RNA sequence: CCGAGGGUAGGGCCCGUGACUGGGGCGAAGUCGUAACAAGGUAGCUGUACCGGAAGGUGCGGCUGGAU
RNA sequence: GAGGAAGAAGCCCUUCGGGGUGUAAACUCCUGAACCCGGGACGAAACCCCCGACGAGGGGACUGACGGUACCGGGGUAAUAGCGCCGGCCAACUCCGUGCCAGCAGCCGCGGUAAUACGGAGGGCGCGAGCGUUACCCGGAUUCACUGGGCGUAAAGGGCGUGUAGGCGGCCUGGGGCGUCCCAUGUGAAAGACCACGGCUCAACCGUGGGGGAGCGUGGGAUACGCUCAGGCUAGACGG
RNA sequence: GCUAGUUGGUGGGGUAAUGGCCCACCAAGGCGACGACGGGUAGCCGGUCUGAGAGGAUGGCCGGCCACAGGGGCACUGAG
């Protein structure tokens, strides 16, 4: 099923991810639906986390189903507030 | 959308089955001259109203058989056997090309 | 890494004094005082008449060796000079400028290019607090460069900056002596340079 | 040429042809000596010039020559060969390396001993 | 006065019973890095009265090279005898870029930013006329405004 | 005869070159646009309809420099160069983007587009393309 | 029934090789003559035909890239 | 690293006076890669449990292969240099040895008793943890020429007609709007290329953002030119 | 010069589905100098190298698609 997840970017002992909507059946640094957001786990930027909050949205309302450090994420910038 | 192309029936030897002749223009990629191409394509026609000479419009449509994968949509012209005759001239012409 | 060698000979082979030594340059032992022929067994004989690619490379080399850069880095530096927006001479005379051990060396903490060098790999310089210990890096104007604090009481700085308390830096640069400390305020300008280059002709010999 | 005169017919491209063709698209071969002489060369030059038949891996059999002061090389001597002709010698192609296999370096070489396979002194 | 620029030398010779008898031709150019430029080519039985004639002929046909800004009004193409001469306004960075001999004339005429390249036979000599030639159909806009309103 | 257009520039090169005062070319409507554009840009001094045998005729009046001083005391061009671009046997077209510069601003180029026959500055001023007949420098 | 594969027979194309045989390119020297370059000592060249150790010769016509 | 001789010894050349290697060395002062001692990472907050309602939202805990690694602080020694080339192209020259030999060679060419071209030496030039060589691709090659070539004698006009397909085509008016041009919109994935900012002490490398972009689909518009249809004209062509 | 399931039609079988995909019958068609057919070579692209551009060469790594799993053929199970 369509899942929302991390792909991997950025160097060796420098990682990168991208927040992703993509088919579960896809390599991890494969091509995916589209892009939502971004994550630095190392925080070296005074801005580490984004999120498309809107778009984040229609994807969870049409069935993709997020991962644990992917609705982590989602909810540390605020998709699942109410 | 469904691609529709106009030509001009130049065979009518089968039932239901009209080969119609395409011309498309194009500019030669590297030495720019405006250059003419021609395609036969086999053209359903279940009610057998065209006949050689027709111009006609046809359209890409479900496979109907193999080689025919188009449908006649309307007629645009008649009496156009000068067409046909330039095909037909231009096929005569490959009997003397071989040796 | 760089040229370990002797130095005034190369400053005898170009023809003109390039301040490689630092005290030595400006004593009456300077050997372009002494010897002005090239070195080796043929130096005193009548020069022939130089090719333009003669011309053109011993310009180029003359420039490289002011800076002791090596050739591969000279090189790069000059095809970023030539993408960037701007005069590319004047691009690449202040790219050429804006290197930490030549930095250093103008604000008055080394005699010498070589001296300056030595000091930025040892540690003794810091950029903006933070200690910089690489001759390459490239300061952007509002960089503070300064000794570090631990090194102020160093012999060779202290004399250093004592002997400079006269001398004034150029105008892309300012320094407190009693502060220990530079700042480097723009690019300098082609006509702030004293430079024996035309570098036209570098440009020229690059695009061979 | 005109305009349809190109639009017809187009311009020819330009097939280059190899001069090495026993390398096979390889850099060097390795190869076998069958038979070690000395040929003279054609006008004007005139010298007994040090050669080597070898029937290499890749199934041609080519002549090479031997550079370099003095050798070792002799029926069923295993040698290494490179690309480059020798102009005053007909029909010799290839070059023999120096130091590898039973080609043994230029003894008592002083000056560009990375050719010819010198160790340093 | 101008600045001086040797760009050929060259031994001919003829024949008569007893051998060959040699003549030295040579190629100058004469300029002053401001806007003025001449070549000229003496032959002489000695290498240097060669020199000294073709400076000579250089000083009497001179061309005037509208420059600005170290580069050329506009893109210009001449032909002289199987010799092809482009050149092509740059940017004040670019620097010459040029052969030895379209190099020395547009360096003594004060050029210090173009483009050029050189098709069809290479002879110095012929080169070098055309050169001059180019250099002698130069046009500025104030120049054409002039002519045509 | 195969190009109007192209006959009608040589017949104007052919004249202009033997200094000759005014040269007659078969009448049309787009050799008279042509011949207004470059009248209006300077290139000659102008042009009228006349009658030769009873066929209408353009007569065009070229003009030239001062007398020279010299060997040569011929008067330099006004029209130094004219060359056509597009011809029967290659047609060539241009977007707005592909406009040319003729000699770095001083040359002209015509082109035929949608509003008319225009000079390149106009047609760049327009924001229109079309094809490029010939250019004059 | 189709069917991988195997067998039999006859073809097409390509590659390697072969007693012998034909020419070609090359050679700091050999043998025979001297056809061409000068009106090259019979102007040259040329298509064709026949002939001769060899270059070549001759016949018929053509050209000047020959003369008068 | 700084200072350091009108300038040691060795080696090479010499016009026998000297010249070069060369501030180079030696020598004095300074700094302190390697090494030693101590400290010590980021990358890991979720799932999990409690409350709230196993929701939203709050509270707490576990989890490191890399790794005692990067890094930081305090001590600390003067600490690898090589390869190609020096006839012209092409930067850098002298001596000795040899004598069409040995050998060099990318092209032209060097070498047959006074070789800047072979071999060695002294010196020099270019790069430098690299420097050369071979193989292959583009360039230079406007030497397949669209941009951008030619065909009297340099390579190149078919032996000459007639003619099929094809290519190209005079002046004026209207309609269509196929080529052509313009506008909007969809697509032209990410990475790569460009521009700006930013993180690794710099850089390589990486992150973020922005802009481009040939072509293709869709909707709209223009009609000068090409095309096409229709109506005229006689300068081309043909006929009397 | 090539083609005899060949080209088209009618009916049927099979498939998730169109279709000579397969079969039976009827007609004689289909393709080709705008290069069919045959022979040689080759995974294709985003891109990469080179180049003033136009162009030329190339497709290692990374992302996308395809093909293959000792050499051939075949089906079963299954959403695939
Ligand atoms: S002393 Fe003179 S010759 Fe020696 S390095 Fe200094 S400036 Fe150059
Ligand atoms: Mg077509
Ligand atoms: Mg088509
Ligand atoms: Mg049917
Ligand atoms: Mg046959
Ligand atoms: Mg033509
Ligand atoms: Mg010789
Ligand atoms: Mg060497
Ligand atoms: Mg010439
Ligand atoms: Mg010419
Ligand atoms: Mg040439
Ligand atoms: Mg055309
Ligand atoms: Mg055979
Ligand atoms: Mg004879
Ligand atoms: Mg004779
Ligand atoms: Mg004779
Ligand atoms: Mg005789
Ligand atoms: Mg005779
Ligand atoms: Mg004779
Ligand atoms: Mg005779
Ligand atoms: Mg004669
Ligand atoms: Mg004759
Ligand atoms: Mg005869
Ligand atoms: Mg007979
Ligand atoms: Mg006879
Ligand atoms: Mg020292
Ligand atoms: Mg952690
Ligand atoms: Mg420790
Ligand atoms: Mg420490
Ligand atoms: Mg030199
Ligand atoms: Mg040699
Ligand atoms: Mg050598
Ligand atoms: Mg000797
Ligand atoms: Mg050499
Ligand atoms: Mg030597
Ligand atoms: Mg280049
Ligand atoms: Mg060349
Ligand atoms: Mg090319
Ligand atoms: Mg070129
Ligand atoms: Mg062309
Ligand atoms: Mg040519
Ligand atoms: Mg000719
Ligand atoms: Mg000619
Ligand atoms: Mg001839
Ligand atoms: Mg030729
Ligand atoms: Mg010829
Ligand atoms: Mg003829
Ligand atoms: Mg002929
Ligand atoms: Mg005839
Ligand atoms: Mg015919
Ligand atoms: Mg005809
Ligand atoms: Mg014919
Ligand atoms: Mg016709
Ligand atoms: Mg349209
Ligand atoms: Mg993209
Ligand atoms: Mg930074
Ligand atoms: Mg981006
Ligand atoms: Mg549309
Ligand atoms: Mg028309
Ligand atoms: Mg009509
Ligand atoms: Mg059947
Ligand atoms: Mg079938
Ligand atoms: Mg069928
Ligand atoms: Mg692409
Ligand atoms: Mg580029
Ligand atoms: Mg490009
Ligand atoms: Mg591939
Ligand atoms: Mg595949
Ligand atoms: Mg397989
Ligand atoms: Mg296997
Ligand atoms: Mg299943
Ligand atoms: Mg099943």
């Amino acid at each position: 099923m369509v899942k929302i997840r991390l792909a991997r970017f950025g160097s060796k002992h420098n990682p990168h991810y991208r927040i992703v909507v993509t088919d579960a059946r896809r390599k991890r640094d494969g091509k995916y639906i589209e892009k939502i957001g971004y994550y630095d786990p190392r925080k070296t930027t005074p801005d580490w986390l984004k999120v498309d909050v809107e778009r984040a949205r229609y994807w969870l309302s049409v069935g993709a189903q997020p991962t644990d450090t992917a609705r982590r994420l989602l909810r540390q910038a605020g998709v699942f507030r109410q | 959308p469904k691609k529709v192309l106009t030509g001009v029936v130049v065979s009518d030897k089968m039932q239901k089955t009209v080969t119609v002749l395409v011309e498309r223009q194009f500019p030669h990629p590297l030495y720019g001259k405006v250059i003419k191409r021609s395609k036969k394509y086999l053209a359903h026609d279940p009610e057998e109203k065209y006949k050689l000479g027709d111009v006609v419009e046809i359209i890409e449509s479900r496979p109907i058989s193999k080689r025919k994968r188009f449908r006649v949509l309307r007629l645009v012209e008649s009496g156009r056997m000068d067409l046909v005759e330039k095909y037909l001239i231009r096929r005569q012409n490959y009997e003397s090309l071989s040796k | 890494g760089r040229y370990i060698g002797p130095v005034c000979r190369l400053c005898r082979r170009e023809g003109v004094k390039l301040y490689l030594k630092g005290e030595r340059c400006y004593s009456p032992k300077c050997a372009m005082e002494r010897r002005p022929y090239p070195p080796g067994q043929h130096g005193q004989k009548r020069a022939r008449r130089p090719s333009d690619y003669a011309v053109r490379l011993r310009e180029k080399q003359k420039l490289r060796r002011i800076y002791g850069i090596s050739e591969r880095q000279f090189r790069n530096l000059f095809e970023e000079a030539s993408k960037k927006k701007g005069v590319t001479g004047s691009v690449f005379l202040g790219l050429l400028e804006s290197r930490l051990d030549n930095v250093v060396y103008r604000l008055g903490f080394a005699v010498s290019r070589r001296q300056a060098r030595q000091l930025v790999r040892h540690g003794h310089i810091t950029v903006n607090g933070r200690r910089v210990d690489l001759p390459s890096y490239r300061v952007r104007p509002g960089d503070e460069i300064a000794v570090a604090e631990k090194s102020r009481n160093l012999e060779l700085i202290r004399q250093n900056l004592e002997a400079m308390k006269g001398r004034k830096v150029g105008p892309w640069l300012s320094l407190d002596v009693e502060g220990m400390k530079g700042k480097f305020l723009r690019l300098p300008d082609r006509e702030d340079l004293a430079l024996p280059v035309n570098e036209q002709l570098v440009i020229e010999f690059y695009s061979r | 040429p005109t305009i349809n005169q190109l639009v017809r017919k187009g311009r020819e491209k330009v097939r280059k042809k190899s001069k090495v063709p026993a390398l096979k698209g390889a850099p060097f071969r390795r190869g076998v000596c069958t038979v070690v002489r000395t040929v003279t060369p054609k006008k004007p030059n005139s010298a007994l010039r040090k050669v080597a038949k070898v029937r290499l891996t890749s199934g041609y059999e080519v002549t090479a020559y031997i550079p370099g002061e003095g050798h070792n090389l002799q029926e069923h001597s295993v040698v290494l060969i490179r690309g480059g002709r020798v102009k005053d010698l007909p029909g010799v192609r290839y070059h023999i390396v120096r130091g590898v296999y039973d080609a043994a370096g230029v003894k008592d070489r002083k000056k560009s001993r990375s050719k010819y396979g010198t160790k340093k002194p | 006065d101008f600045e001086e620029k040797m760009i050929l030398i060259r031994r001919t010779a003829r024949m008569q019973a007893g051998g060959r008898r040699f003549r030295f031709g040579a190629l100058v150019v004469v300029g002053d890095r401001q806007g003025r430029v001449g070549l000229g080519f003496g032959k002489a039985p000695e290498v240097p009265l060669a020199v000294q004639k073709a400076g000579y002929y250089a000083r009497r046909n001179m061309v005037e090279v509208p420059l600005q800004n170290g580069t050329i009004p506009h893109e210009i193409e001449v032909e002289f005898g199987a010799s092809k001469i482009v050149l092509k306004p740059a940017a004040p960075g670019t620097g010459v870029i040029a052969g030895a001999v379209p190099r020395a004339i547009l360096e003594l005429a004060g050029v210090t930013d173009i483009l050029t390249k050189e098709l069809g036979s290479r002879n110095p000599i012929n080169i070098a006329y055309a050169t001059m030639e180019a250099l002698r159909q130069l046009r500025t806009k104030a120049d054409v405004e002039r002519l045509r309103k | 005869l195969t190009d109007p257009i192209a006959d009608m520039l040589t017949r104007i090169r052919n004249a202009t070159r033997v200094y000759k005062e005014s040269t007659d070319v078969p009448a049309s409507r787009f050799k008279e646009e042509i011949l207004r554009i470059l009248a209006r840009e300077g290139f000659i001094k102008g042009y009228e309809r006349v009658d030769v045998d009873g066929k209408p005729y353009l007569r065009v009046y070229l003009k030239y420099g001062p007398r020279r001083q010299g060997p040569d005391p011929r008067p330099e061009q006004v029209i130094h160069h004219i060359r056509r671009i597009s011809k029967p046997g290659r047609r060539v077209y241009v977007g707005v983007k592909e406009i040319p510069r003729v000699r770095r601003g001083l040359g002209i180029a015509i082109l035929s587009t949608s509003k008319g026959v225009l000079t390149d500055r106009e047609a760049r001023k327009l924001g229109v393309g079309g094809e490029l007949i010939c250019e004059v420098w």
